[PDB]
């Protein structure tokens, strides 16, 4: 049952999340 | 116990091996590298950050001049010195501040002779045959050269442009005599009292006509003039067919953009 | 002595780099021609003796 | 004198765009993402004798 | 850190855990300090 | 930096793809698009070639190998280690070879010039697809490919060759050989040749295009000519691999028997036995 | 923040052209990867598990 | 600090250029590497374990 | 006069900008070394027999 | 001292690039090289250990 | 467009700082490494 | 050291980690005073 | 006394690039050939002894 | 004009500072290749049948 | 030298090693005297 | 005697490199030789003696 | 000169090139009996040489 | 030399040893006067 | 000169050439008696030679 | 010459010694003397 509470689901949206926050706060 | 064998493990094949290593990169860097750096060395930066051996010094990398001398008179030096500078103030200007950075044309560059219309500062000579006479002359000055029999005689024939316009009309070729090959036609351009010289090279020739993709029809008008009308220097040979080569370029806009 | 006219001829910056070429070239002759016996290489364990 | 022609007016406009459609896309590709994690969570839990 | 099964538990306590964010957050703090 | 003479033809446009974007110079080196690529497949797959190789059994320079998938794998894609790295090094060798070609057609429009270069550098690059791609799909999978070291790729030519008995009778392989032999031939007379006209000698007088034919007229009782000899030089050249791939391609595809055997349509000819 | 000015020498015409080709190669290579593997293939029927 | 005039002699476009090529080779080589071992492949099922 | 054309002003913000740019790309990067190490802690602790 | 006057004959630039791909493949090297042996490999499960 | 002498000053500072700065995070970092794994092992029981 | 099972326990004190220090350490000093 | 006179004849800038060169082939081959051996590698597990 | 267009106080700058790189350089070796000594004594006495 | 088990224990009067410094310690000083 | 007008005609450059070049494969000769032998090997242990 | 340095140069570069080159086969002697010490490379004609 | 229990010890008086040494030390001399 | 020199150059270059060729010939006269004290390399006719 | 028990001793006394300095000196000395 994968879910939204998965340890291991952070890792993908760490990579794919954290840019995103800063690639909006940075050159915009 | 064995034939060639030096030690345990050091045999006489494998020592070879290294020597030969030894021959090739010594050719190489020693001698051929040098060889390779007898035109356009020493290396300028007009853009330069730091200071560089003055041009007119021996610096290292240079190999020492040899003579050719020259079969029907003088002497050249290579490195040449008097070919080291380039003195003629190109129509060009940056694009950016680098010299990385392609120039751009300040107009007209078939005319100026830039980029692929760049001609080289050959000597202001006729190139001549070993007997001394001129070498590339039209057929009208070379009664004793004629078109092989049963062959295509260009002569007559209209001269389209580029943009399929009529441009002229084939009025001679030139004959490389101590060749024997044909190397230019001369076309009297429509539209003047003037005569345009075009290497075969950039003719398309059928029993119709000649077609020229390199400039469009109007552009014949500029192309380089010769000083004598039945001789060719060869820096006059190098200024007309670099205008063509430029033309390949700088023709219509449309030429010099990319596909995506 | 006019040994010294030698460099007016010679060109020393080519005679040092055939030099340092021609060294060298012998340098790792010899030294990896060692390695290669049993007698005299150092870096192995001694190899050919009972 | 631009290499690339923009006006500074068109710049500031296409970097606004630009950048709203990467952090878009980068968006819709987080959402796809868990999507896909919720059909196929990839990154399986620690096995028993791995170290 | 290993559990009492000999099974993996990682944590920011993990010894080795430290080389890579040495080799990662070293330069990081200094480049951020000296081209500023 | 620059040539002496160089400036003067640094200008802009004659790219493919990427116009003002990638048009420039780092060095002497032109960029471009396909300069931009041509760097990518190069540094990817050399990384890959020396990742792979180290985890192969000898890091020996010339013991490296690494091999394609084994024939079962047909077409799929292998685990990396059982030929999946070969698959990717592969596919990074036809971008940086595709690459390049089209760098080189975007500085011969620079320069306007022939685009003989890169299409002469085509030649090559067709001899590498027909090896590694299009006979492995005539033979069913990537498995049949030449693998990837200075002496292991020998070893798959050589058991290519002898798959066949004896591949010296391949006919391919015959005009293979022959405008290989004569390519080499010719480029030491035409090297020879332009050297003793601009070097006669001491202190003797450079000579002429007259004494270029002359010498071999004399010699051979025929001379080519300094445009055409160029041109053989390109014909044998090219010929080498053109023809060499008939052979190649009809290796198993056309033709599953010793290659001596297939000169029985001469051989055998009824008529005389 | 002047970000906008890297637009004024990059010619964001090519910087996209170029970054569709990159991306597009980028997803063909991650499909395919994936559909490669036993575990997270969506094409074909489960293997690799009992 | 005059670290800024670095971008004087540089060529921002270059440089970009170099690391953009640079970073995304990188990555991809880190992530073929680790999914062709057993142990730190995270696509397929794992192996290398009984 | 400069080699990459930008003014003294532009060299600053372009300066601001990338170091900017990769202080973050770093620090990104070492907060998923920690989760990836909280997923899989990929240096194993010197094995039972190592010398 | 006079060191930096190097830089007024030696390139900065040149130097920095040069920098920069020779420690790239040394580092490559060294990361691949220990990747080779069993003793050193980080990646995979520990070999030549019984 | 030469580089002036205040120019090297600041870019021989700059890069005397950068690679001093790089080598002794090597240093610690050869230190860390040294602790997950002692490369240089003593000398073998039979070693000559 | 090797502790007293034989298993290997880094620390600062071993002798041959002064190799690679030694190495990266000396020129990293006079590298700094010798050119700044 | 008059050594320095050798950087108006040696060019300073080659003789650094070629001794970074010189030096980086000598440190690659002793590292490498002795990685080569049993008895001086230190990477592996010490190979060649009872 | 030099053949290598420095100046005679850039050249003797330069050799001065050649000349200590070098030292140093060469000194650090000696001191590396004690310390390696200690960690690995390459040159063994002559073995016991050697001749 | 060799300790009494016979174990190699390296140390700075192994005659051996001068060969190596000898090489290395000689030329440091006349190119440190000659060239100055 | 006229020996030495040799030289105003020879170019003692070319002599003194071809001799040179001479000499060195003559040596290389010898010394690789007289060690392909077990007689006169003084590199290896001494072979092929009763 | 054909090289283009001045004699004074020319006297210069050769009292350092020799004394250079004396040094360094004096070093090469000193080194060799080190050498010898450690390894007596030339070995006593053994028992049944002829 | 041979010692008496048959095993090698090299010295500056074994006679094979100036082989090299008056190979290297003869050209060395005469090399120090010709040219100075 | 046909070559280059100033036609006492020559004899300079002359005598010193002829110096040096002498000396090293002579050298080998005295290394080759060295050598044959270690190694005599030209053996007596053996038992059964004709 | 032949020691009692066979053994070599080489000597300037040699005989075939002279072979090789004959072939050495002879032209170094007509060199010497009648080419300089
Ligand atoms: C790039 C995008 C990648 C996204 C990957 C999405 C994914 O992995 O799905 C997880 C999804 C969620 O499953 P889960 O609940 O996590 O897993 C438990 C079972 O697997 C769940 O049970 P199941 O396997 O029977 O799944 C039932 C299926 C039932 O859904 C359907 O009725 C058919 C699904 C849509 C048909 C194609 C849509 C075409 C329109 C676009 O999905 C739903 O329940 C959603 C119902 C609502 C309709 C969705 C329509 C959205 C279209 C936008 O698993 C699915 O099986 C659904 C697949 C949905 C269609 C596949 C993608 C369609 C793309 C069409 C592109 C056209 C251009
Ligand atoms: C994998 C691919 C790696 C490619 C790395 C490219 C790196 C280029 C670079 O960093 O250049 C900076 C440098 C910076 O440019 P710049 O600051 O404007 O110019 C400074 C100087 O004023 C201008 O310098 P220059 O124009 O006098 O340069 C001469 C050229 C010298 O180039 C060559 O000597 C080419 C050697 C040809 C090899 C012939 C092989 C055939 C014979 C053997 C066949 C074997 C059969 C079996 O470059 C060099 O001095 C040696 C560069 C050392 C790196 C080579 C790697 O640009 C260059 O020097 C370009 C030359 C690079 C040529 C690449 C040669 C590759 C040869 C590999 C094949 C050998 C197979 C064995
Ligand atoms: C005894 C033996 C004695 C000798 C025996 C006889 C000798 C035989 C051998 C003779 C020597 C070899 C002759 C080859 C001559 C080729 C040549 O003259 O090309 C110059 C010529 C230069 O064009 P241009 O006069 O500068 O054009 C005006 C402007 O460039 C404006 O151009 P644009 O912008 O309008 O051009 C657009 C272009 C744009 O096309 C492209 O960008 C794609 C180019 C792809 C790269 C080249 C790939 C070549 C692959 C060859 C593979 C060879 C092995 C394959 C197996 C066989 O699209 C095309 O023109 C056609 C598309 C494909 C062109 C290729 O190149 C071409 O126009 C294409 C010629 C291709 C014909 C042969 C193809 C095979
Ligand atoms: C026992 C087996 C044998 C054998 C097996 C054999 C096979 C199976 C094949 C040939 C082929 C060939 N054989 Mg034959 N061989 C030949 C010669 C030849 C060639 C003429 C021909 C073409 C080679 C080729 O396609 O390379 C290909 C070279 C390529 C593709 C080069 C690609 C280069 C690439 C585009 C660019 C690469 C760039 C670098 C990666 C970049 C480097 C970067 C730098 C900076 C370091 C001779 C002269 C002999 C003699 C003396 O006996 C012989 C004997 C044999 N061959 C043995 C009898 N050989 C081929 C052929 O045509 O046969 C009809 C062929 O298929
Ligand atoms: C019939 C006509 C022929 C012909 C013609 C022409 N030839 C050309 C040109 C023309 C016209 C060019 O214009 C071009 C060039 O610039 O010239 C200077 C070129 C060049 N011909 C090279 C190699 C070459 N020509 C061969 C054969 C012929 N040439 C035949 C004879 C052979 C053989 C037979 O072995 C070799 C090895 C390069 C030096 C150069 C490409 C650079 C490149 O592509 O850059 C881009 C790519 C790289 C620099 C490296 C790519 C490395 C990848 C990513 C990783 C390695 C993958 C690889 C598969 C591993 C193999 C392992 C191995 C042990 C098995
Ligand atoms: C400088 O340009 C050159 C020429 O033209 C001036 C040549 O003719 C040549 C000679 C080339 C040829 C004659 C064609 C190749 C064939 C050769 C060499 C031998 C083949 C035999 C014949 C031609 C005999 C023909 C007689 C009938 C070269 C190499 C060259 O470089
Ligand atoms: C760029 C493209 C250029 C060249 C690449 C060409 C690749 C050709 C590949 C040929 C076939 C390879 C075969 C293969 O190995 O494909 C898969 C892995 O490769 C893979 O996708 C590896 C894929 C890597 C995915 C991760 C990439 C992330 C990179 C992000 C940074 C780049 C962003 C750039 C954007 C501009 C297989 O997965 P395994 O876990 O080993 O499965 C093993 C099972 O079979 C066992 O039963
Ligand atoms: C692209 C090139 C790819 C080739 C692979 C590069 C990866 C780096 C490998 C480093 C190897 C380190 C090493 O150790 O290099 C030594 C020399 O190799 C060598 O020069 C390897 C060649 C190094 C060339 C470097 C040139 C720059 C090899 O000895 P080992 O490996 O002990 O022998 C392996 C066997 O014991 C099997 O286990
Ligand atoms: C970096 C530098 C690397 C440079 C390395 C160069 C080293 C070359 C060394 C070559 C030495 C060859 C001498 C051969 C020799 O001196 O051998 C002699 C006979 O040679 C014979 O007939 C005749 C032998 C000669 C046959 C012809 C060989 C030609 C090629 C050899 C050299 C090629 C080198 C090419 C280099 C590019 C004596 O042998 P025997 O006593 O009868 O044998 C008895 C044995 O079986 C038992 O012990
Ligand atoms: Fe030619």
């Amino acid at each position: 049952q994968p879910s939204i509470t998965d340890w291991n689901l952070w890792v993908p949206l760490g990579i794919l999340g954290i840019p995103t926050i800063w690639i909006a706060l940075l050159y915009r | 116990m064995y034939y060639g064998a030096l030690a345990n493990h050091l045999d006489i094949a494998q020592l070879a091996w290294y020597g030969h290593w030894l021959v090739i990169w010594t050719v190489v860097l020693f001698y051929l590298r040098r060889e390779d750096r007898r035109e356009g060395y020493p290396l300028v930066e007009p853009l330069g950050l730091v200071k560089l051996p003055s041009p007119d010094v021996q610096s290292g990398e240079l190999p020492y001049p040899k003579t050719f001398t020259l079969y029907h008179g003088g002497t050249v030096q290579a490195p040449n010195p008097n070919r080291r500078y380039e003195t003629r103030e190109l129509k060009l200007a940056q694009t950016d501040g680098f010299e990385g950075a392609p120039l751009a044309p300040t107009g007209n560059p078939m005319v100026d002779g830039v980029g692929p219309a760049s001609w080289a500062e050959r000597s202001e000579v006729v190139d001549s045959t070993f007997e001394g006479k001129a070498k590339i002359v039209p057929l009208r000055a070379a009664p004793e050269f004629y078109i092989a029999e049963g062959d295509l005689d260009p002569r007559g024939l209209p001269v389209f442009g580029a943009d399929g316009i009529e441009a002229g009309t084939v009025t001679d070729l030139w004959v490389d005599r101590s060749e024997y090959y044909f190397r230019y036609l001369e076309i009297s351009v429509a539209g003047s009292a003037r005569t345009a010289l075009m290497p075969l090279g950039f003719a398309s020739i059928t029993k119709d006509g000649v077609k020229v993709q390199a400039i469009l029809a109007s552009q014949f008008a500029n192309v380089p003039r010769l000083q004598s009308r039945d001789q060719i220097t060869l820096r006059e040979e190098d200024k007309v067919s670099a205008y063509y080569a430029g033309g390949l370029l700088y023709a219509t806009p449309e030429r010099a953009e990319p596909l995506l | 002595s006019a040994s010294w006219k030698l460099w007016l001829i010679l060109d020393p910056r080519r005679v040092l780099t055939a030099l340092f070429i021609y060294l060298t070239v012998i340098a790792l002759l010899i030294h990896f021609g060692l390695l290669s016996t049993n007698r005299l290489n150092w870096w192995e364990f001694q190899r050919g003796l009972p | 004198p631009s290499l690339t022609g923009l006006t500074e007016e068109e710049a500031k406009e296409f970097h606004s765009v630009f950048v709203s459609s990467m952090v878009l896309y980068l968006a819709t590709a987080v959402i796809v993402h868990y999507l896909v994690w919720t059909a196929r969570p990839w990154i399986a839990p620690i096995p028993k004798g791995w170290v | 850190y290993f559990a009492a099964d000999g099974s993996v538990v990682p944590s920011i306590t993990d010894a080795n855990l430290w080389v890579p964010l040495g080799i990662l957050g070293i330069p990081t703090i200094w480049i951020a300090l000296l081209y500023r | 930096a620059l040539l002496s003479f160089e400036r003067k033809y640094r200008v802009r446009g004659g790219t493919l793809i990427g116009g003002d974007l990638f048009d420039f110079w780092v060095g002497p080196f032109y960029v471009g698009f396909f300069g931009v690529s041509a760097i990518f497949f190069i540094f990817l797959g050399v990384s890959l070639i020396g990742y792979a190789a180290s985890q192969g059994p000898s890091l020996d320079p010339f013991a490296i190998s690494i091999n394609p998938p084994d024939l079962k794998y047909g077409f799929a894609g292998a685990p990396l280690l059982e030929g999946g790295f070969w698959q990717a090094i592969t596919v990074c060798a036809i971008g940086a070879f595709i690459s390049w070609q089209l760098r080189e057609v975007e500085i011969s429009r620079k320069l306007g010039m022939g685009w003989h270069v890169p299409i002469a550098f085509g030649v090559p690059i067709f001899m590498f697809l027909v090896l590694q791609v299009f006979r492995p799909i005539l033979m069913g999978g990537w498995g049949f490919a030449f693998p990837y070291g200075i002496l292991s790729h020998l070893d798959w030519v050589n058991n290519f060759g002898f798959q066949y008995l004896n591949w010296h009778y391949n006919p391919g392989h015959m005009s293979s050989v022959s405008f290989l032999f004569a390519n080499a031939m010719a480029l030491g007379l035409h090297g020879g040749l332009i050297l003793s006209v601009a070097n006669p000698g001491d202190g003797d007088k450079v000579k002429t295009a007259e004494h270029e034919n002359a010498y071999f007229r004399d010699v051979v009782g025929y001379s080519i000519g300094a445009l055409a000899i160029h041109r053989l030089g390109l014909f044998l050249a090219s010929n080498i691999f053109l023809t060499g791939a008939f052979g190649t391609i009809a290796s198993g595809p056309f033709w599953t028997r010793g290659w001596p055997e297939w000169w029985g349509w001469w051989l055998d000819i009824p008529f005389w036995s």
